[PDB]
Order: structure tokens, then sequence, then C-alpha cells
RNA sequence: UUCUGUCUCGUGCCUGGUGUA
């Protein structure tokens, strides 16, 4: 139970992490040289917090060895990389290191809610509220350990045209408005999957459960529904559309007969997606029901980014609708301006100009927090180079006019995603 | 005494400023669902009488049929012709429609103006939308907030909603004698901006805004600047705004302390001094200070002169018009607005490497013993004290430094002078230094033994040993004081996390 | 009534091509669920075909 | 000879409505011509400003008197 | 479940007028034209051409609500020339002018290819 | 899961080039050379390509449920 | 008072993209065309899939989703073409739609590229883009996989559902130098010049013009295979010249109406 | 008039089950069994 | 100067966990 990490080992100045052995871990798929062999040859050591207390350690080595007055002159352990400080859920954030810390701590939180595919045997499982987007997107911008956290081949968001404007008002009080054309072409679309389970038993002596289609000759208790939807199995067939105080499982209990069918919650309008009949423990017939919903995003659905910025769908426009740059390009998402200097995601920003230049340059960018080789100017001079204002704004015109709008739009790529 | 209702719907809230202050944009599955018994009488019985054919399929129909016998019938079954016919005694439990009385609330029902009543519009889309000025009352912004509907049920009831509870008549509270619904959040951006002295318009421009006016009298007004071009001044539009013949005098927030005693006094050089009189803006820019939720502010006196209902009206106006010519100005931030021209740079750095430079001195004073423990405080005290201040006089100039370097265009200027949303310390964070990080008052404690992280050496009470983030977070944080930044923003989750169940007892 | 829970084509206005299963019947109009929609429109018997 | 004050509370003015409300959507006469309005809230409202609204309130005072005031006969606010 | 079906925006329901024209009171000479079904496309080109005119004082436009298909063109001219005409020739000559423009942007077009 | 038919934000179709760009990068080229390739010019549309990620072929991994 | 005098020039026309400048027209008149261009401008696009088998690893909404965002080329028949809604025939028939057909199994042990070349038409004029380089990826099928589907495309608009949208990006853009400072930059000389810009690279900005109006509206719209080009641009005149025709023909009749 | 036509599971093979049967594979015994898609009416807007 | 339709509002609960403002 005593909660440790590993540490390189400095012994002088120096770290005992050389050249040869990067050497061949970079090489570890050919020779199987891993982690184990890190630890053997006595390169790298797992401290533990009560240990922690009496060792004395660089944060880089590459800076905290070399001196001008010296400060320490005497670490006995290296940091790895300081990122590792972070969680799963708080490693998914780029430029964690220049948000708020409760902005991190939420979008910590909200990184548990997001859509996307949550594995790739969802097809299988006959799971209770589960939610798979269309086309979920890695993000542009990553940081160098959502590699371990395999968030590359399950991600959950689309990195979204986001246009940092106070548009036409409902674009309002944390709310975002989303670009209808783009929802059409499926963007953000997902489908909820909901699972109900039924299972048939010996009540006693006297009382029976079996599946079949109730009929009101012999069967009491039967409601407006129409039962007919069943097939002489007593289970709905895959493919077809349910509804709200839709018989699902025809289940019937003996008293002549009492109704006892497990009908679909009320108010969800899905189709069946598949059917799986089977035993239980007990040997009893046993099904498991699937149905699907697809989910298009509309007004008051939460969609939020990865640095806090929680808000609610406020209206969706059109393509015609939207402002444009001097090519069509519109934001997918227009969000408040007056999120940004309260809450100071400055990360978001960073993230909205980095994105920019990663579509741009045609690389996923690299936002690793404690990197001190990647900053704004850099970005920005980068940025100038594909023809862009180097901050990122752009010069829109209003959708409904064709005005250019006095002010230029900060307007870049920033991955979203949906609550 | 506290039940479950009958006739009460939640919604996700969602904004919408094109409807009045006192009006909720209910979505029609709600709208279908919840009724309003309305007894038959002649002036409405043929109203009533086609309603009630309509049956529950349609929306705008009726659900029940409340015979005066108090026999019910379901009108969602069809029933036989001769029971769908109504006569003066009886009650007809038609669908929610536009104009009815409703009665709307967030849970944490701090205080009276809690539970506004509001007109209801039905809309589209699912949700309760409600005009931007009334998220103060409910505290209730829209990252995914629900609030309670309440539909009264009788007239009696909703006389007395109407008469009593109706928004406009909740705009100032006795719990202050100051308005509570003010032009908030970014209206108040785009008024600030629209209200300065050198925002001019076309007769293209303005002929549209006047659009939006619901109080205009029709009969634009003689631009400002006749020749060598019609142009309008924002001002004067504003004025069509302000409802009948106001007279207050209010200071914007940039306003020169020195400037009321000099010359120009009465015609300032900045714009300041908010003048209003005869009901039209004579000078000043607008901003929290005449447009908040403040005593004395310009909606309090339009409430204060005017009755509920015109004051309903201007807020409503300054609402549309400002949204409307916001689609010209148009509004933002971004990195451009963080940036600090490379000059402003140098002048951080050197101030945060001085008042490194004199905590360092302070430090040798006090292990040398140099350091005379002041009245009251101990040695380790006087000490802590000392370093507190010598980086709070860091932080500060760095940020004041921060702020007169913004250019005129700073959007991040734009929404602390308008007072819309936030502060110059934010400014100061973003762009020149975040600063000191406390937990419990004190700087970050020694929770390893004598030090505050293995990185540190031991008994090290300089600026970044005990927690000063001398970095923006434009430059992001270094991962010790990243940490720090960690442990001091814990401190807000916890008390908001522990408060709330001391306060609500 | 007649034609609930069979499966009709709508024939004639906005909706003119779309399938559903009716929920509801009435002389003049019925309530049909559509398929692909997850809603359930009212519309007149007159504009209705029926698949089955 | 009474004491209380000679104006109409916001309380007075919203129950009368209410009161004189129901009574008119359950037909009893009404006290001024309907120029065509069916919403019994917006007659009520138009007897109460033309001042003719059939009701007394019972004031009672906290000793246990009390005082009819016609309506008729105090002040309204609004 | 309370989505508008798209169609909305544009397909003509029962009774629905296209348009409607009301006097305003508050001014003479001035209308109110609310278009049913329509949007900024057809409001942004019906102001500006009205503003063309030099006999027409005040052109101008607003959707009372987004989710609302109606949209309201005000129109006040000088006492000698009523806002319906002036609707109405800003539109008829409006006609003119995307004629005009098909028919030079057609021979533009023959003009560009092999020319 | 399977590359979006028409990119969200402009529409122009890049459903049939997913295939042809994960030819173009099993040559040397570089993804920004790729997509220049792809004749990808706008950021929106090359966000299409370099943010997707084929589960489809994950998904098929499984035997079908005949 | 009467119509002003547009003109146009064409300066690049290819087989995806025009582009033109249009002079002596309102700023109203060229975004509302150009709104045109993206919204109001009728195209043949799937709308209606009747999934008759699909064991893909897609589900059915998803595969029919996709089905409908394929561009067909529509370029003689939907001007032709009645509205489905419009028309008076049971169900669908030639004068209102066109009928798509695609039934495919995977036999083979390698996995099943359903292409666009699956979609089979019963018109010759009216097929995916695939007439003279990939196609749309439909789905990824296994062995054992199958998809059987009808489906017809119907004559739609891009203001009901994106699918009917013609273009891939329309650069609108005017006054290309900041001639009118319609828009106020904080450091001119920060900004990139515009392609079109009759702008040395010593100056920044064009000097203030201070009576001008904007006239020159560069276009650049670009097709999503759909439509040419150019078709997409004399159908946007087309639509808005009968649009403001049956809007005199109603406002007329109101004023008679009295 | 169908027996009720399922799908097997690691089989894949379809198999009557009957009312007052025990749901096992007709080869290998397996026990998770699918029904077949609907025969009815499946149309979709492509929206 | 053989009959025959006759169907109309059913319902768990406790406890614990996670989550929303
Ligand atoms: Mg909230
Ligand atoms: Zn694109
Ligand atoms: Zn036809
Ligand atoms: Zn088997």
């Amino acid at each position: 139970g005593r909660i440790c990490r590993p540490l390189l080992i400095v012994e002088k100045q120096k770290l005992l992490l050389k050249k040869r052995h990067i050497d061949q871990l970079k090489e570890r798929e050919y020779n199987n040289y891993s982690w184990q062999d890190l630890v053997a040859s006595g390169v790298v050591e797992y401290i533990d917090t009560l240990e922690e207390e009496t060792v004395m350690l660089a944060m880089t080595p590459d800076d905290l060895q070399e001196k001008e007055v010296a400060y320490c002159s005497t670490y006995t352990h290296c940091e790895i990389h300081p990122s590792m400080i972070l969680g799963v859920c708080a490693s998914i954030i780029p430029f964690p290191d220049h948000n708020q810390s409760p902005r991190n701590t939420y979008q910590s939180a909200m990184g548990k809610q997001a859509m996307g595919v949550y594995i790739t045997n969802f097809h299988v499982r006959m799971d209770t509220l589960a939610h798979v987007l269309y086309y979920p997107q890695k993000p542009l911008v990553t940081t160098r350990s959502m590699e371990y956290l395999r968030f590359r081949e399950l991600p959950a968001g689309i990195n979204s045209i986001v246009a940092i404007a106070s548009y036409t008002g409902y674009n309002q009080e944390d709310s975002v408005i989303m670009n209808r054309s783009a929802v059409d072409r499926g963007f953000f679309r997902s489908v909820f999957y909901r699972s109900y389970k039924e299972q048939e038993s010996k009540k006693g002596f006297d009382q029976e459960e079996v599946f079949e289609k109730p009929t009101r000759e012999t069967c009491q208790g039967m409601r407006h529904a129409i039962y007919d939807k069943l097939d002489d199995d007593g289970l709905i067939a895959p493919g077809v559309r349910v509804s709200g105080d839709d018989v699902i499982i025809g289940k019937t209990v003996t008293l002549t007969k009492r109704d006892c069918s497990t009908f679909l919650r009320t108010s969800e309008t899905g189709i069946v997606d598949q059917v799986m009949v089977t035993l239980n423990q007990e040997g009893y017939k046993f099904c498991k029901i699937r149905v699907r919903s697809v989910r298009i995003p509309q007004i008051g659905d939460k969609f939020a980014s990865r640095h806090g910025q929680k808000g609610t769908c406020g209206i969706q426009y059109r393509q015609e609708d939207m402002p444009f740059t001097c090519e069509g390009i519109t934001p997918d998402i227009i969000i408040n301006p007056h999120a940004i200097p309260s809450r100071m995601t400055i990360g978001h920003l960073i993230e909205c100009l980095q994105g920019k230049v990663s579509a741009n340059k045609g690389e996923i960018g690299d936002a690793t927090p404690f990197n001190d080789a990647v900053n704004v100017q850099k970005i920005s001079n980068l940025l100038s180079d594909y023809g862009y204002h180097l901050r990122g704004n752009e010069v829109l015109y209003n959708g409904f006019t064709g005005r250019k709008i006095t002010s230029q739009i900060f307007i870049g790529p920033t991955y979203y995603q949906r609550l | 005494m506290g039940k479950r209702v009958d006739f009460s719907a939640r919604t996700v809230i969602t904004p919408d400023p094109n409807l009045s202050i006192d009006q909720v944009g209910v979505p029609r599955s709600i709208a279908a669902n919840m009724t309003f018994a309305e007894i038959v009488t002649p002036f409405n019985i043929d109203r009533l009488q086609e309603l009630v054919r309509r049956g529950n399929s349609q929306y705008p129909g009726a659900k029940y049929i409340i015979r005066d016998n108090g026999d019910r019938i379901d009108l969602r079954f069809h029933p036989k012709p001769s029971d769908l016919h109504l006569q003066t005694g009886y009650k007809v439990e038609r669908h929610m429609c536009d104009g009815d009385i409703v009665i709307f609330n967030r849970q944490p029902t701090l205080h009276k103006m809690s539970m506004m009543g509001h007109r209801v519009r039905i809309l589209p889309w699912s949700t309760f939308r409600l005009n931007l000025s009334v998220t103060t009352p409910y505290n209730a912004d829209f990252d995914g907030d629900e609030m309670n509907l309440h539909l009264p049920q009788s007239l009696e009831t909703r006389a007395e909603i109407q008469e009593l509870a109706m928004v406009p008549r909740m705009i100032v509270t006795p719990q202050s004698n100051r308005p509570v619904m003010g032009i908030v959040q970014d209206t108040l951006t785009a008024v600030r901006k629209f209200t300065k002295r050198d925002v001019f318009l076309e007769r293209g421009e303005v002929m549209n805004l006047l659009m939006f006016l619901s109080t205009w009298d029709g009969k634009v007004p003689q631009p400002a600047i006749l020749k060598p071009r019609p142009l309008w001044t924002g001002k004067q539009i504003f004025s069509l705004i302000i409802p009948g013949h106001i007279n207050c005098i209010r200071t914007h927030s940039t306003h020169p302390d020195d400037e009321d005693s000099g010359p120009y006094k009465h015609i300032s050089p900045g714009d300041t001094k908010v003048v209003v009189e005869n009901g039209e803006l004579i000078m000043g820019i607008l901003c929290k200070k005449s447009l908040g939720t403040s005593a004395g502010s310009l909606v309090h006196i339009s409430y204060l002169e005017m009755g509920h209902d015109i004051t309903r009206l201007f807020y409503s106006n300054i609402q549309t018009v400002i949204n409307n010519w916001l689609l010209i100005e148009g509004h933002t931030i971004g990195i451009g607005d963080s940036i600090a021209d490379s000059k402003t740079y140098q002048d951080i750095q050197n101030t945060i490497k001085k008042a490194k430079q004199d905590v360092i001195e302070v430090i040798e004073k006090a292990h040398n013993n140099e350091l005379e423990p002041t009245p009251g405080n101990t040695l380790r005290q006087t000490f802590e004290n000392q370093v507190n201040r010598i980086l709070n006089d860091a932080r500060d100039k760095t940020g004041s430094s921060a702020q007169k370097s913004l250019s005129e265009y700073n959007n991040f200027k734009s929404m602390v002078v308008s007072g819309a949303k936030g502060s110059k310390i934010n400014i100061s964070q973003v762009i020149a230094v975040v600063g000191q990080q406390n937990v419990e008052g004190k700087r970050i404690p020694f929770g390893f033994k004598h030090r505050t992280l293995p990185h540190f050496i031991k008994d090290d009470y300089g600026p970044e040993s005990r927690g000063f983030v001398e970095n923006s977070y434009l430059a992001g944080l270094t991962p010790t004081e990243f940490f720090f930044h960690a442990m001091g923003g814990r401190e807000g989750l916890i008390d908001t996390a522990v408060k709330t169940a001391e306060t609500g007892y | 009534n007649e034609l609930i829970g069979q499966t009709v084509r709508i024939s004639q206005g906005p909706y003119k091509g779309y399938i559903g299963v009716v929920k509801d019947a009435t002389e003049s109009t019925a309530r049909v669920e559509l398929h692909s929609t997850c809603q359930t429109i009212s519309v007149d018997r007159q504009r209705l075909t029926t698949v089955g | 000879k009474r004491i209380t004050t000679p104006y109409m509370t916001k309380y007075e003015r919203a129950r009368v409505l209410g009161t004189r409300a129901l009574q008119i959507a359950m037909c009893a006469p009404v006290m001024v011509e309907l120029e065509g309005e069916t919403d019994p809230l917006l007659i009520a409202m138009k007897e109460l400003k033309a001042r003719k609204i059939p009701i007394i309130i019972r004031r009672y005072l906290p000793d246990g008197s009390y005082e009819d005031w016609g309506v008729d006969e105090l002040i309204i606010s609004d | 479940m309370n989505a508008p079906p798209a169609f909305e925006s544009f397909l003509l329901f029962e009774g629905e007028k296209k348009i409607t024209i009301n006097k305003d009171t508050k001014v003479p000479n001035a209308c109110l034209f609310t278009i049913n079904k329509e949007d900024h496309t057809l409001g942004n080109i019906i102001k500006s051409q009205l503003l063309k005119d030099p006999q027409v004082l005040f052109a101008g436009y607003k959707v009372p609500h987004p989710l609302e298909h109606k949209i309201i063109i005000r129109v006040q001219t000088t006492p000698d020339y009523s806002p319906q005409e002036a609707f109405t020739n800003a539109i008829t000559d409006l006609i003119s002018e995307l004629s005009l423009l098909e028919e030079r942007f057609r021979v533009a077009i023959k003009d560009k290819q092999e020319g | 899961m399977i590359i979006p038919v028409r990119c969200f934000t402009c529409g122009k179709i890049v459903g049939n080039k997913w295939e042809a760009y994960l030819g173009l990068l099993q040559a040397e080229y570089t993804e920004g050379d790729a997509l220049d390739a792809l004749g990808l010019k706008r950021y929106c549309c090359r966000r299409m390509l370099l943010a997707h990620v084929d589960l489809i072929e994950k998904l098929l991994n499984y035997a079908p449920l005949e | 008072p009467y119509a002003n005098q547009p003109t146009v020039r064409i300066t690049e026309l290819t087989d995806e993209n025009v582009k033109f400048i249009i002079e002596n027209t309102d700023l109203a008149v060229a975004n509302s065309i150009r709104r045109v261009f993206i919204a109001e401008v009728p195209i043949i696009a799937i709308d209606w899939v009747q999934i008759d088998a699909n064991s893909s690893v897609l589900h059915d909404e998803f595969i029919a989703h996709r089905l409908g965002l394929i561009p067909l080329t529509s370029d003689d028949i939907v001007d032709k073409l009645q509205y489905s809604r419009d028309c008076t025939c049971e169900e669908f028939c030639p004068e209102c739609s066109v009928e798509f057909t695609l039934d495919v199994r995977c036999n083979e042990d390698q996995t099943r590229h359903v292409t666009s070349r699956d979609l089979i038409s019963n018109s010759p004029r009216v097929i995916p883009v695939t007439s003279r380089q990939d196609d749309i990826l439909i789905v990824k099928l296994r062995k054992g996989q199958e998809l059987r589907l009808r489906a017809y495309a119907k004559k739609g608009f891009g203001k009901e559902h994106a699918k009917w949208n013609p273009t891939a990006g329309v650069a609108f853009e005017y006054d290309p130098d900041n001639a009118l400072r319609h828009t106020v930059y904080p450091k001119p000389e920060e900004w990139p010049k515009s392609e079109y810009s009759e702008l040395d690279e010593d100056e920044s900005q064009a000097p203030y013009d201070p009576n001008g109006k904007p006239e020159r509206f560069y276009y650049n719209v670009e097709s999503c295979g759909s439509l040419r080009p150019e078709t997409i641009v004399l159908s946007a005149l087309s639509g808005l010249k009968k649009k403001l025709s049956d809007l005199q023909t109603q406002l007329s009749h109101e004023i008679q109406s009295d | 008039q169908q027996p009720m036509i399922y799908i097997c599971g690691e089989c894949h093979t379809e198999n009557e089950i009957k009312s007052r049967d025990p749901i096992r594979c007709r080869e290998c015994g397996y026990r998770i069994m699918y029904k077949k898609r609907t025969k009815r009416l499946v149309v979709f807007d492509a929206r």
C-alpha cells in the first residue's frame, strides 16, 4: 500500500541515464529491452513519499544541474517529466499550466462526461446508458501523455472551428451558438443506447411468468399500448421503431392471466438495435434488449471544452447565417468572449492558436504543459508563415448583412466535447 | 411545509435576448402537457368550443372538460360527440398558450426575486428560454442550469401573481433599495462601446437600429452631424431608448478623480461623467456604474420615475438595439489581447527580479537576526509580514504597469472598464504575473520536513519556494508553482463545498 | 379504432414520402409516429396510404 | 371614524382583481361596458380602473375590530 | 422531441398570407410589410433597394423572433408617394437588376470558355 | 468511426480521400504535403483528415452476427 | 430611384470553382446572392432510404445519413424535376425523383469497400460524382456482412438540409484594402495582404475614403461536384428572380385584397 | 406462420426456437442467441 | 317470417453509489 513513483537517479551532478539506455530503449521492438532493464541497471528507482522527504529532486536535468551561483549542487534524483504529476483526466488538458487551477479541476470532472466511442466492442455489450459519437476525432493539439491513455484510439470529442465572438446575443452567458449546417453533416451527432433486462421465473405453485404476446381475450390489466408490434415470440424485433409507453417485452403472469409486460421508459423514442435471448444462473429464459436513439445535437445540449468551458447550445444557425472569413470558413461553435476574462483559461486561447498551426502545418501540435520550448510568440511566428494574423484573429463578414464586422474575431480549431 | 406539486415543469434554461424581460420561452411539449382550467362563459364559449374539438392531439387544444358536477371528461380518448358539448358552468382544461402567467423558480430560492412571474411565449427546441437581464435575480447562468415552472390554476391566483410577483414589479428590491436587474454581461460591453464619443452611424444603419425600439415614436432624430454627410452619434440613438424624461448624473468607470476640480469640469476630455437630462444622454459612456444593479443607476431612476412597465420596455430596448449594433461592431477576445508588446515585459521582468532581491535581503537580515520584531507580532510573524509586503508590492506594481500598456482596442480592457466581466487583477494575472498563492491566509506550508516540495532545499523562505508564482498565465507556470497554484485553487473549491451547508441552515 | 398500429406512408403535404406507424386515429386525422425522426406528428387521414 | 390608510394596498388590489375576475368568469353581471375583451382578468381590471367593482374590504385590526371600506372609497395605487 | 421540421422556414401553411400589409399608426405614409416564411436573404436586398429611392424617408427590417417565421420591413416615404408603391417599384426594378445580371453573367461565361 | 462524407464546416467532400491519404502516408509524404496533394487548402478540411481516427477498422475485427 | 447597372467579369473558371467580380451592385444584393449560393440553390440529394438488410458494423441511420450526404451530378435534371412535396404522384416517380439501388454482400476473404460505385441509378444523368477521383467510402464490410437498400434522391435546397448545399466553400470578399474602414485594425501592418490587394508592399491599408460605397465584390464559388460551379451562380440568379416575381405577385394581390 | 428463427452466438447459424424451448444452439449448445432483423418496413430520411 | 359486436387508465418500496446547478 505504499504509494511511490519512479525517478531518475543522479549520482554527482549527472544523470545515471546515459544515451546507451535511450538507444537500447528506442529499439525495444526488435530487442525486448524494456522498463525492467532500466530499473535493473539502477538508472531508475521507485521513491516513496516517506523516502521523498530525504531526496533532493531536480525538475529537468538540462537546466537544474548546471550553475551560475549554486542553488543545491547535491541532487539525488531527477523528475522523469514534471507532467507526470497529473492523472488520467487532468493530462488530456492541453496547456493546463496556462489555466486557472479550478478550470483544470472542472475539465477533469467533465472529461468523464464527454461522449465518444467508449470501447471498441460497444456493439456486443448490453450496457445500460451507452453513448457513442458518430465521428469522434483525435485532438489536433495533444499532450504527449495522452498517448499512454490511448486517447488517440478511443477519443471523446471533435475538433471544431471555434469563433470566440459575441454574435447576435444567443452565444451568451456560458452558452454557445452552433452551425446547423455542420450538425446536418453529422457534427457531434451521437447514438444513445438504452438496455432493458427481463427474466421469467416460477413465482410459485399457482403463479408463473412467461413471455407471450398478451391478448385481451385472456390477459387482464392490459393498457393502451400496441402489443401487435411484438411478434408471437413476445419480444420486439430488431429494427422496429418504438416510442413512450410501447411494450418491449410481453411478459404475462398467470393467476385469466395478468399483463406483467415491461414497457419502454416514457419519452425515450428509439429504434430496437438488437434483442438477445439466453438463460440466467437460475436457468430461466432471460432477454436483454438494446434500443438505440440518434441524438442530433439541439439547443440545450451541454458542450464543454478541454479547459472547463461548459456551455449549452443557445441557438443554431444555418451556414448562410453564420459569419464567414475571406473564404467560406464559418465557425462550428461560437463561444462567448466573456467566458475567458474572469476564468482565465488562456490555455483555451493557446489551443485555439496552435490548433490553427496544427491544421495548416499538417501536424498534431504538442501542448504538454511544462515545455518551455513552446511559447505563444513562436506559435505566432509559425502562424504568420501561413498567411494568417500572427495572433489568430481574422476578418469575419456578418452572415446577415454581409458587411465586415469592425472587430477582427479570434477563430481557430479547438477540440470541443459533447457532454 | 414542502410538497410535490402538479402543473410544474423543469427544463434546461438557455439565453434568448429577443424575449421581453417578463417573458419565458417554454417549449412546445411542456405547453402541450400543462393545462389551465378556463371557466366556460358566453364571452368565450365559442373559442373554447372549437378549442375542445381540437382535443389533446393538436397543441392549441384542450385535455379535459370538467362538468359542474365534477365529472371530468378525458379528451385523450376522443369521446362521443355528445360529451364534447360544453355549457356555461363547465371548465375546459385548455393547453398552456402565449400570454399565460407562470411563476418561474431556481431551486436555491435565496430571496424574493428567485420566484418571479413571467408571461409564456411558446417556442421550438425543448428549452426554457429567458431574457438575459433576468440572469442576475435567479443567479442562473446557462451552462446547463435547470429551473422550475409552476402554472397557476385559477384566475384568483393568476391575478394575484400578475399583480404581486410579475417580473417588472420586482426590478427594485427591498433588500438594498437598489435594482437587482440591470444591463449586464455582454450587452454592457456593447453599450459601453456604443456610447463612446466616436461612434457614428449612417442613415442606413440607424434606420435599421430604430427598427428594434418598441417605444420609438417613429420620427428619426435630426443627426448630430448633417454635413458633409448625415451621421448619427451612438448617444443620439441611445437617447431614444431612455424612457420619458429622466434626470440623473452618473460617472463612468475611467473618470479621473482630479477632473471635477480642474477646468473641463462640465466638458470632460475623456467622455466620462454620464449626464442624462430631459430623457437624453448629453455626455458620458455607459457602464455598470450607470446601467448596472447599483443605487442611483439609470435603470433605478427609470423605475422610480416611470412605472414598472416603461422600465420593462427600457430594459428590452437597450438589449435589442445594442445587440443589433453588436452585429456591426463585433466583439471578441484572443491571444492578441494578452501579448504585451515586449516593452512592458522588460518592466515586468525587472520589477519581479528587484522584488526577489528585496525578499532575499529580508531573508539575510532575518538569518543574521538583524530583523527587529515589530509590536504584537513575533520575529517569524514580522518576517512573514515583511516578505508578503514586498511580494504584494511586486505583484501590484507589475499589474499596474500592465494596465497602462494596453491599447485602447484591447478586449480585456473593453470588458473590464465596462464592468461586464473581469477585474484589473485578472488582467494583471493574465499579462504580468499571477502572484502569491495562499492556503488559509499563509504562504504554502512545509508539507515535507521543513520544505514545500522535494525540489527545494530545507529552510527556503524565498518567493518561489513558498508559493509566489512569478510567471503569467500567458507565459505558463513552472511545475513547482503549478502545484502551488493547484493548492491555492483547491481552497476555493473546498470553501464552496462546505459553506453552502452552513449558510443554508 | 380501425387502422391504429398499421404502417402508413404519407402521400401528401410537407411530410410526403415518410413512413410511420399509427398511434391514434379519429374520423378525420391520425397520429403517426415517424420511423426516422423521434417525433409523432398529427396528419390528415386523407394524406395517408397504408403499406402494411 | 376609520383610521386605516385610505390607500389600497397592493395585496388588496391583487385579491380584488383575483376574486372579481373569478366572479366574472362565473358570469356575475359586469359593472362596465365590455368593449369586447373576454379575459375575465382584463374585465376585472377595467372595472377597478372605473372604480365600479362591487366589493368592500373588511380590514381586521389587531385588537379585533374591523372597518369596511368600499373599493370606490379608497385610492388605487397603480 | 420539439425540433421543428426544417421545411417550416419556407413551406406555406393553411391560411398564411405570403405578405401582409398594415398601415403604421405613429406617422403618415408608413406601412409595415410582414413577410411570412422569409429571412435575411430577402430582407437585406429590399431594405437596401428602398434606401436608393430619394422619396423613401425610412426603410429597414427586423425578424421579430428568429424562431418565428415572420419578418417585418417598415417603409415610410414622402406624402406624395405611398409606401406600397415604394415597395412595389423597388421590387419591380430589383427583378430587372437580377435579370440584367443574369444576361451579363451568361455572356461573360460564354466569352470565357474558348475566348 | 468512418471518415466523414463532408467537412463539417464548409461541406467539401472528404469521404473519398481517407484511402488516398493513407496511400500518400504509406509513401514518405509528410501529412502536410499529403493534404496539399489531396487538394485540401482550407484548415477546416485539413482538420478532417488530420484529426480523423478510423475506428471502423477495429470494429471489423469482430466476427459478425451473420 | 430606378435599378443600378450591374457588371460581371470571370477571372478563373474551372470544373471545381469560379472566381468572378461583380460591379455596380448593392452590398446587400452581393451578400444575398452569396446566401442563395449556400441555401437557396436546388440540387439532387438522397432523402429517402429503405434499408432492406444491413449487417455491417455501421448502423441503419448511420448509413442513411452518409448516403444523404453523397453529392449527385445535378445539372439538367434538377431544373426539370418537381419538388417531391409539390408532386402529385403517390410515393415517388421519375417526374420528382431519381431511384437508387445498392445491394452488396461481402463473400471474398478481403474486406469490401462499399463505395458510391455500388449506388446503381435509374437515370444516366444523375449519379454520384464519378463521371471522369477515388469514390466516397460508404461502408467497410467483413466476410459475411451485407448492405441492401433502396434510395430516392429528391430535389431540395440547402435551407432545408445541408445535403442540398451545392458549394464546398464560398469566398465572398469586398474592398480588399481597408478603404472604407469597415473593419478597424489595432495594428494594420500585422495583417497579410488580400489576394486582390491593388496595393504596394510599402503601405499597409488604402487611405481613408470618406465618400465611397462598396463595389467590386470578389467571389470564389467552389462546388461540391453536384452542380458545375458556374451553373450554381446562374441557378442563384434564376431562383432569386423567381422569388421576387412571386413576391411582387403576392404583394400586388395583397394590395388589391383590401 | 414462422417457427421463430434466432441467430446463434459463437456459431452465427439460424436455429428455430419455439416457446417452451430452452435456448440452446442446435450445434455446440451455446446459450446466447440473437433475434434476426425485422421484416417490417425500415425507411430513413438520410438526414 | 334466423343474430352477436360491447374494451377502457394499470403503477413496487427502501438503501447505497455516481452525477447536475
Ligand atoms: Mg451554472
Ligand atoms: Zn472544409
Ligand atoms: Zn412524382
Ligand atoms: Zn452453437
